[PDB]
């Protein structure tokens, strides 16, 4: 791949508390169009939870997660940062962060959509 | 008419597309299920199981006709016998042997690549946009299939000015680029207004389908297509034949007076361009804007280059 996205912030954090993650992309980035996170636990599948666009930042939500999900870019470091606040019991799942070159389908929350992803980290919520 | 050298290169040129079709697809087929995209490494995966298929029904049939180890005895055994003689013809009535044997050969794999040229090219055109960069592995069936597509096409034509004199005026390199651009274009309109509409709704699409394909099952009916002995392998020459035609219009039976053709196209122009009115005048919310243009664009332009290139040909040969 021509560039490798890294995540780290993930851990440990009672419930109804704050944690916050990052995404690095190391490499250009100059033709990602979309770029988002998802949630994944056993048992399910992958589902679109939040998601940018770089060319302007409207953040795109999840009816379930609308609210209360707090994403921000900053092109400064080129990553991007993701913040909880109360949580709740089942957001205890893999977070993966992965973006999408600009395509014709405008809809940045199916699981296909997004070309390559990274490896993940775990989270969970006490 | 003497399978001359010239058209020994045709046929040579088969295989480096069709083994390099084979080989794509299976290389193919194993990196989706290698990335987790296993609904369209199997679907993928299934045309080939089943164009190979459709063909060694239909070279069982030719063969016990023209006559476990036959179950297998299909397009391999029947491509190695030809270029075993045609070999010696480079060496040196075996002509009509040969010129008869290889134009058989010849509509079997057109038959083999309209049901893996078009078809199959809709799925990985449906993998490009949606994901829309994509990688080398898909660029490389999408382009071979095009040569594929190309290859058998100008074959058929070919095929047909040798097989009766009729067409005498066919003679130069002018039909063989115009008739080849015209598919290559008419099909891309087709396919790009199957492959948008396909985004919205799958089940609509693949409904839409069996209508239009039960058309071309029924026309087979009026036409009285008659091209096998078998009864069994009558229902499936009128099936197979009948979903060609969702596609591209192929004159069955050779009879026509142009018709059915214009018939066939003056709905897909309605119907073509009557898709893009309903996205244009009621927007989607869905497909980005700033590259719904483009394809807005090749879409007709595309279509629009179909229909010239008909008049060129059949209003100065046909
Ligand atoms: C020989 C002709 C065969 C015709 C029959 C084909 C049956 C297709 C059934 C699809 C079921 C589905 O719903 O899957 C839709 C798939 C994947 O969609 P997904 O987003 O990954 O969700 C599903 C992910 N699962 C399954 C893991 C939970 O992609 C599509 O939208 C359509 C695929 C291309 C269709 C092209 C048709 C061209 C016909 C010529």
């Amino acid at each position: 791949s021509q560039v490798q996205l890294v995540e780290s912030g993930g851990g440990s954090v009672q419930a109804g508390g704050s944690l916050r993650l990052s995404c690095a992309a190391s490499g250009n980035i100059a033709d990602i169009y979309y770029l988002g996170w998802f949630r994944q636990a056993p048992g399910k599948e992958r589902e679109g939870v939040a998601a940018l666009i770089t060319y302007n930042g409207r953040t795109y939500y999840a009816d379930s997660v609308k609210g209360r999900f707090t994403v921000s870019l900053d092109n400064a470091k080129n990553t991007v940062y993701l913040q909880m606040n109360s949580l709740k019991p089942e957001d205890t799942a893999l977070y993966y962060c992965a973006a999408a070159y600009n395509g014709l389908i405008a809809a940045p929350l199916k699981v296909t959509r997004y070309w390559y992803w990274g490896q993940g980290t775990q989270v969970t919520v006490s | 008419m003497k399978y001359t050298i010239c058209n020994f290169m045709m046929s040579v040129l088969g295989i480096i597309i069709y083994v390099t079709d084979l080989v794509a697809d299976i290389v193919l087929t194993v990196r989706y299920f290698y990335d987790g995209q296993y609904v369209f490494g199997v679907l993928t995966l299934s045309f080939v199981l089943c164009g190979t298929l459709i063909v060694h029904c239909f070279s069982y049939s030719w063969l016990k006709d023209d006559l476990l180890h036959c179950l297998q005895g299909g397009v391999f055994t029947r491509y190695w016998f030809v270029l075993r003689t045609g070999y010696h013809v480079v060496f040196k009535d075996p002509h009509k042997e040969a010129i008869d044997m290889a134009t058989d050969l010849s509509m079997l794999r057109l038959f083999e690549t309209y049901l893996e040229g078009c078809p199959q090219l809709i799925l990985q055109l449906y993998a490009f946009l949606e994901r829309g960069q994509a990688n080398f592995s898909q660029y490389m069936v999408i382009m071979v299939s095009c040569c594929a597509i190309s290859w058998s096409t100008v074959d058929y034509q070919i095929a047909l000015r040798k097989s009766l004199p009729d067409k005498n005026l066919l003679r130069g390199f002018w039909p063989k680029l115009t008739y080849l651009f015209y598919k290559l274009f008419t099909l891309l309109s087709w396919m790009l207004s199957v492959v948008l509409l396909l985004f919205v709704d799958v089940r609509t699409v693949l409904l839409l389908l069996l209508f239009l394909w039960t058309v071309g099952f029924i026309w087979a009916f009026i036409n009285h297509t008659q091209f096998c002995n078998s009864l069994s392998m009558e229902f499936l020459y009128r099936l197979v034949v009948g979903f060609i035609l969702v596609f591209t219009f192929f004159n069955i039976k050779g009879q026509n007076t142009k018709c059915p053709m214009s018939c066939y196209y003056t709905v897909r122009v309605l119907g073509t361009l009557g898709i893009l009115t309903v996205f244009w005048i009621y927007p989607l919310s869905i497909f980005n804007s700033d590259y719904f243009i483009p394809i807005s664009a090749t879409i007709v332009l595309s279509l629009l280059f179909g229909i010239i290139f008909l008049g060129v040909y059949y209003g100065t040969y046909h």
